């Protein structure tokens, strides 16, 4: 996603990153209190990237999501450490190959 | 599954057989 | 090792029907 | 007689062609065509090869791995209509690994009523481009046609045939490009007057009847359709189905004799080989929707009293019951389907949790067996159980057998509780706390014991009894 | 898979003209549309990723936008080091599609093919090959058919085409046709016709000559 | 950042060819390379990618026997093998960082042929009418394998009038041809092939008298 | 090296009840062997009034400790060898002006 | 284990090379 | 497929060190 750069881009200091298994819709920022204990959202702190000089300095910060269930539908949303929020995308790991549900149904 | 007895994964030679219609 | 079509026909080797 | 052959149920064909030919009189497929894996044909064993007679298949029609059959003109030549009520994830159609297909040659297939089409490696497939499946399809949007020969520069679609290139086939637009429609060099594709929508029109242009789907022999006319829009009763094309009929299978009418002949009693094989059929909203349907029962003498869904009773199918017919854990399994059960095995040695307020798991069940199917029980005093835990039918009986013809049970004193309290035992015989052995009187009790009520219990006998009368607020003095 | 309908396929601009080139998605694809360009020496870049935003170091005269399912990408004031070859990707589903591209031309008046014909020469026909070669030269828009003849009759097999790149002077296309036989073929006839079909005119340009003398 | 490829790439049909693509400038393992397909005159096919890191794939199920996708972290070079090549004719595969950064670009040409130095001809008759308003000359090469040739005319200067005509393969072997218009009052065409360290160089006069 | 950070619900460092020494033998890119980073809560490091820390090598980090005193962080740098913004460090005195007691109630002012 | 990856199972013919010294 | 001595030799046919 987007590098963010505050107006004197100095000392820039963390990204966070929210996923849940989400159904349809119906998802939001503030939704059933994280406050302090039993949270709604997982959750990750991503270090600030290095920008690398100022022509091409898109070092575009990143994340790779691991330990997610197959076929699922994620919301998924960046925020930059207290600037920048990013939208409630909905991602939904990969399922079965057509070929692949065939095989095993074809095949006992 | 199948699939996921051989592809995913690897299967013996034997496991293969068993269920042949 | 085994997979895809590969698979199909792999199991021909054995079947033999 | 729109249909006038067999209606057969849905068929999986593999390996030989030897099956295919249970296929000879259907009119109708009610389920879905699969035929696969054949490694062995040769373009010979189907030269002479044909079912004219097919129309329609309810479901979907699968081709995966058939070897030596290059087209599907003479094997299909009449199938008009796939409704699609169950897919193939997602697919209506499935043409897949047909190593030596050249063509479809559905030439009679006009709608595909739901799902999509998955026509996938086929490396000698043409006649693709060729078809316009916006004819076919409400939306080709999630159709899937790729990796076939027609993907390269090496198909020669060719439509012109009597006269060639001089008023033959119907043309349709792509985008901007006019294209002929064909499914062979001899088979023009079908295009009706959009006035006809899907019902169809003969060779002179005159659309089939509002209740016709893709074609008829007669102009409006809904005893001459090829296939029905909606539902099918006695050669004729309905909307709805008048009384006394039920709508069946989403596409034809009923009696109620049909319904309960496919409802009576498929013996054991509940795990995909019965439902047993029932009647709600003029339906005969597999199963009783959310918030329905079935009121067992006439087959009709009434809505539930409260929560509905719930069957519990037991695994191999059988379950053993040795633990607070396992009851759970069975919480919320009004209705056993099998045979329990008790054998509860210690726990816990048993007699709660047990009742709050197995206290509902009001009918086993089977027996009902405690052995070595030691943790029981009663059986009262059972407490609504009105029915035992002994349709299954332990080795011995036992529908209700107690062995072994240290402490068990009741059965059930006999005064109060009506237990039936249909079928089968009674064991009792290795009771000491349990007087033969319970047991000559249940015996009466239904339709080693005891040895060391000494069974009310005498009469010890109060002699005296003082209250005070906090006190009570007895003697 | 995702459709991605790319048009126009083609372009024709001057200098310091405004155009717009669109990519319509045949399924919703969110914002998550990049716009790819790619030189004539087949080196690909990016210019726009997320559907608006710029990609460091590209000219501010590059911009994307969307508008239903229309995904637009706009230069604002053409650069001769613009026309070159667009392409629109989407990713956001697992098959990743891209568009047909869109090749931006420089605009041109309208020109006329210039037309030579030429038999081969005598010393390939010592090699015993003959090749009767057709230029068609210096034409503008780049759309154009040749026909060849040999005695009056169209010849389609052994022809074979070329058309060289926009011509970085005047702007104009050119072709050549070639048609190949032997020789022993060659010299069983007589007229050889080359037939050049451009918007330009009604009529072909027909150019011929008789294996006679020389 | 570079992700700089492999090729020209000449293949025999039936075989295998692995081309290669040495990242650079990054952190190799924390990207995917995804690989892309441009059979000429026509659009780009995703091919598929690899995860470095994992060494884990996904394929355009089109591609799935065809491609097969390899890293080697020790070297941060990322290959793909494409099998059992027949009529392919001629693509270009690019790799590219997950599409911020692409590589230049592999030519991969499927032939049978063998290195063959090409035939150059002169063409300049019309035959019997020798007319002027400008008078257009050219150059046949043909029956060579590999490319690039060099076509000049008159050793450097005469570059205004020239056309020289991308090459195209018949028959496993290649043909280019040249135009060069000049004014009627008014020739040499040299040619030369690297891949055979070839140089044939014909004066272009015309067919008639006693000149 | 002992890095704090994003540790919302730290509210003090004390739980650490025995630790005496830190060597900085490993050290958090920028040679730092102790760093707090945003640590929304934090109002004390360690009782420097009873607390020893030895830092042996490396430097310290503080960034985006609100609740933090610059007092505090001072005499960390002294005992060892964006904080405090959303805090008022002590300041002035509240004086009570009266004290009553009861057996199970006292009245303060 | 290489025993419990390839005996008391099935090793892919990949599986089987990595480690070998 | 594979086990006890055939393993060793299994491996030397992929090893051939
Ligand atoms: C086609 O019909 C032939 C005659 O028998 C009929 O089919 C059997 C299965 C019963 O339905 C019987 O009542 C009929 O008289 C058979 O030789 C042939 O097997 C039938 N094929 C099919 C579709 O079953």
């Amino acid at each position: 996603w987007e590098p963010y750069w505050p107006p004197d881009f100095r000392d820039l200091l963390g990204f966070m990153l929210f996923y849940k298994e989400a159904p349809y819709q119906n998802v939001t920022e503030f939704d059933g209190q994280d406050a302090c204990g039993s949270n709604s959202w997982t959750v990750v702190d991503i270090d600030p990237p290095l920008r690398s000089n100022d022509p091409k300095s898109q070092n575009h910060p990143g994340w790779l999501m691991r330990g997610l269930k197959p076929w699922t539908q994620y919301a998924i949303f960046v925020k930059t450490l207290v600037g920048a929020k990013s939208d409630i995308i909905y991602v939904q790991t990969d399922a079965t190959t057509f070929e692949d549900y065939l095989h095993n149904v074809v095949f006992v | 599954g199948i699939v996921e007895q051989c592809c995913a994964s690897v299967c013996s030679l034997y496991q293969l057989e068993n269920y042949c219609n | 090792h085994l997979c895809g079509s590969h698979l199909v026909e792999a199991l021909y080797l054995v079947c033999g029907e | 007689h729109l249909y006038p052959g067999e209606v057969c149920p849905g068929m999986d064909i593999r390996n030989n062609l030897t099956r295919l030919h249970e296929l000879e009189n259907c009119s109708v497929i009610e389920g879905h065509l699969q035929i696969l894996l054949m490694f062995k044909t040769r373009p010979e064993d189907f030269r002479d090869l044909s079912f004219p007679k097919l129309i329609m298949i309810t479901d979907y029609l699968l081709l995966f791995r058939v070897y030596g059959l290059e087209s599907l003109k003479d094997l299909f030549p009449n199938l008009t209509v796939i409704r699609g009520s169950r897919l193939f994830f997602n697919y209506a159609l499935v043409i897949f690994e047909m190593v030596h297909l050249k063509e479809l040659g559905l030439y009679n297939l006009m709608n595909i009523t739901r799902g999509s089409v998955r026509i996938e490696k086929n490396n000698e497939l043409c006649y693709l481009a060729t078809i316009d499946w916006s004819r076919i399809l409400d939306s080709v949007e999630d159709n899937h046609i790729v990796l076939n020969k027609d993907d390269n520069e090496e198909c020669g679609d060719i439509c012109p045939g009597t006269a060639k290139g001089k008023t033959n086939c119907p043309a349709t637009v792509i985008n901007g490009q006019f294209v002929e429609r064909c499914w062979t060099h001899s088979h023009c594709q079908k295009v009706c007057p959009t006035i006809c929508k899907s019902h169809g029109c003969t060779a002179e242009g005159l659309c089939c009847h509002s209740e016709c789907l893709g074609n008829c022999s007669q102009p409006d006319d809904p005893t001459k359709c090829v296939a029905c829009r909606n539902f099918y009763l006695d050669g004729r094309c309905v909307e709805t189905c008048p009384p006394p009929y039920y709508h069946f299978q989403d596409w034809r009418c009923v009696n109620f004799s049909f319904c309960q002949d496919l409802h009576h009693k498929c013996k054991n094989s509940r795990r995909q080989g019965c439902h047993q059929y029932v009647i709600h909203n003029n339906k005969c349907i597999p199963e009783c929707p959310s918030g329905y029962t079935m009121n067992s003498s006439n087959l009709l869904c009434t809505p539930c009293l409260g929560p509905c009773p719930k069957v519990c199918h037991l695994l191999e017919g059988e379950k053993t019951i040795d633990s607070v854990t396992s009851a759970q399994e069975l919480r919320g059960c009004t209705v056993i389907n099998g045979s329990l095995i008790i054998n509860i040695r210690g726990g816990n307020n048993l007699a709660a949790e047990l009742e709050a798991n197995l206290g509902l069940i009001e009918e086993i199917s089977g027996y009902l067996k405690i052995r070595r029980s030691y943790a029981l005093v009663s059986l009262s835990f059972f407490r609504k159980l009105r029915l035992i039918r002994g349709e299954t009986l332990e080795i011995g013809n036992y529908s209700f057998y107690a062995l072994d049970n240290q402490n068990l004193r009741q059965l059930w309290d006999w005064s109060k509780h009506n237990l039936t035992i249909t079928q089968g015989k009674l064991f009792f052995h290795y009771n000491p706390k349990l007087c033969l009187s319970e047991i000559h009790k249940m015996e009466e009520v239904s339709g080693t014991n005891g040895d060391q219990a000494s069974c009310e006998n005498e009469l010890l009368k109060f002699s005296y009894i003082r209250t005070s607020f906090d006190k009570i003095l007895l003697r | 898979d995702i459709q991605m309908t790319q048009s126009p396929s083609s372009l024709s601009a001057s200098l310091g003209e405004r155009v717009s080139l669109t990519c319509r998605a045949s399924q919703d694809i969110g914002g998550n549309l990049y716009w790819l360009q790619q030189g004539p020496d087949g080196t690909i870049k990016r210019l726009i990723y997320a559907t608006s935003s710029l990609d460091s170091g590209v000219p501010k005269r590059f911009s994307g936008s969307r508008s239903g399912s229309d995904y637009s990408l706009t230069i604002s004031s053409l650069e001769s080091e613009d026309f070159v070859d667009y392409y629109c990707l989407q990713y956001s589903s697992s098959p990743w599609t891209f568009g047909g591209g869109t090749k931006l031309e420089i605009k041109r008046a309208d020109a006329a093919p210039t037309v030579s014909i030429f038999p081969p020469s005598s010393e390939q026909l010592t090699s015993g090959g003959a090749s009767v070669v057709c230029f068609l030269n210096n034409f503008y828009p780049k759309d154009i058919n040749v026909k060849w003849k040999i005695d009056g009759s169209e010849r389609q097999n052994g022809v074979l085409n070329s058309w060289t790149d926009q011509d970085s002077k005047d702007s104009t296309y050119s072709m050549s046709s070639t048609l190949t036989l032997t020789k022993d073929e060659y010299e069983r006839h007589n007229s050889y016709t080359c037939e050049a079909t451009h918007k330009t005119s009604t009529s072909p340009i027909v150019k011929s000559f008789n294996r006679g003398e020389c | 950042v570079q992700l700089q490829q492999s090729g020209p790439e000449l293949v025999k049909p039936g075989a295998l060819v692995k081309i290669s693509c040495k990242a650079s400038g990054y952190t190799f393992t924390n990207y995917d390379i995804h690989w892309v397909k441009q059979r000429p005159g026509q659009g780009l096919e995703w091919i598929g990618w690899i995860y470095p890191g994992d060494g884990s794939t996904k394929y355009n199920e089109k591609f799935k026997g065809k491609a097969t996708l390899t890293a080697d972290k020790s070297s941060s070079t990322a290959y793909m093998h494409l099998s059992s090549l027949t009529s392919e004719k001629s693509a270009v595969y690019f790799c590219a960082r997950e599409w911020a950064y692409w590589g230049q670009g592999t030519l991969v040409t499927v032939s049978a042929a063998k290195t063959t130095a090409p035939s150059v001809y002169p063409l300049a008759p019309v035959c019997g009418d020798t007319t002027g308003s400008s008078v257009t000359l050219g150059c046949l090469v043909k029956g060579y394998f590999p490319e690039p040739v060099t076509l000049t005319w008159n050793s450097g200067s005469l570059s205004s009038g020239v056309h020289t005509f991308p090459a195209v393969l018949q028959s496993d072997l290649y043909t280019l041809s040249s135009s060069v218009t000049v004014t009627s009052s008014t020739i040499t065409c040299n040619v030369a092939h690297p891949a055979s360290s070839t140089k044939v160089d014909k004066k272009i006069e015309p067919r008639g008298p006693t000149i």
